[PDB]
């Protein structure tokens, strides 16, 4: 029906905080995925 | 209180399945005992009549 592609950055650690309900400072204040999330997460490599 | 949404969710789901099993067993066994009580009550009404 519709697709929204969220885009942001985060450290190598705390990447697991990009998940429904997963706690952490980034999840607590910056970006909190809904509990009933539905989609794909792609933490493709950016060392460069 | 001790658990954060994800595993609080999964553990409370296990616990609510357990309590649902307990309450459903209670309700089904009490329906069987209520059928026994209803048979005894029909017997009591039959004796009354």
């Amino acid at each position: 029906t519709n697709v929204y592609a969220d885009s942001f950055v985060i450290r190598g650690d705390e990447v697991r905080q990009i998940a429904p309900g997963q706690t952490g400072k980034i999840a607590d204040y910056n970006y909190k995925l809904p509990d009933d999330f539905t989609g794909c997460v792609i933490a493709w490599n950016s060392n460069n | 209180s001790r658990l954060d949404p994800p595993e609080a969710e999964v553990q409370i789901d296990r616990l609510i399945t357990g309590r649902l099993q307990s309450l459903q067993t209670y309700v089904t066994q009490q329906l069987i005992r209520a059928a026994e009580i209803r048979a005894s009550a029909n017997l009591a009404a039959t004796k009354m009549s």
